[PDB]
Formats: C-alpha cells, sequence, structure tokens
C-alpha cells in the first residue's frame, strides 16, 4: 500500500512535468546528441530563466 | 652382434591432455532451494509477492 501510493505521487509530478505547456520540442539527433542539449541551455537562456538550480 | 637386454623405459614429462577451465558454476544462482525431497513432483513454488496501484 505504502509503495503504490509512493508510486503515485511520483506519476503525480511525472504527469505534472510532462503535461507542461511546453510550446516546441527540442529534437535530439542520436549521431549528434549534444547539440540538442547545448540548443536547451540556450532556450533556457535566452528566456533569462536563472543558471543556478536547473 | 651384441646383444644388449633393455626396458622400456616409461616418463611423465607433463603433457596432459588439454581441457577446458571451469567458470560457470561460480556465478549462478545455487541453491536457493533445498526441500525437493517433500514437495510434490520434485517442485517447489516459488512465490512472487503482489503489488497494488493507488
Amino acid at each position: 500500500q505504502v509503495s503504490a501510493v509512493a508510486y503515485e505521487l511520483e506519476d503525480y509530478i511525472a504527469e505534472l512535468i510532462e503535461g507542461a505547456p511546453y510550446e516546441e520540442t527540442i529534437l535530439i539527433d542520436p549521431a549528434d546528441t549534444v547539440p540538442a542539449f547545448i540548443t536547451a541551455d540556450q532556450r533556457m537562456g535566452e528566456a533569462n530563466v536563472p543558471t543556478d538550480s536547473r | 652382434a651384441h646383444i644388449f637386454v633393455k626396458p622400456e623405459l616409461v616418463a611423465e614429462i607433463g603433457v596432459k591432455q588439454l581441457q577446458r577451465e571451469i567458470v560457470l558454476p561460480g556465478l549462478v544462482w545455487t541453491n536457493p532451494l533445498t526441500d525437493f525431497g517433500g514437495s510434490k513432483n520434485d517442485t517447489i513454488t516459488v512465490r512472487v509477492p503482489a503489488i497494488t496501484t493507488a
């Protein structure tokens, strides 16, 4: 019972994170994966999001 | 001509039959169950516990 509630809470959080209104999705190229994450950092930056606590 | 009575000498010089080295027994789960006598068909049934959903 406790395990079920714990997993339901983690799924609640995951639904929150996955269901957020993302206006666009960054496509990771499997052969060259790093540029996608540099793009993610860039999108965070141009939005003036603080660099700590990410 | 000359006749010499000689033995047939047998020697061991460390030439053996090349034969495999054993590694598999040490890596597999051996005897988590022992009481096969005393269970029908020599079969012990393992119970996998339950998980719920919240």
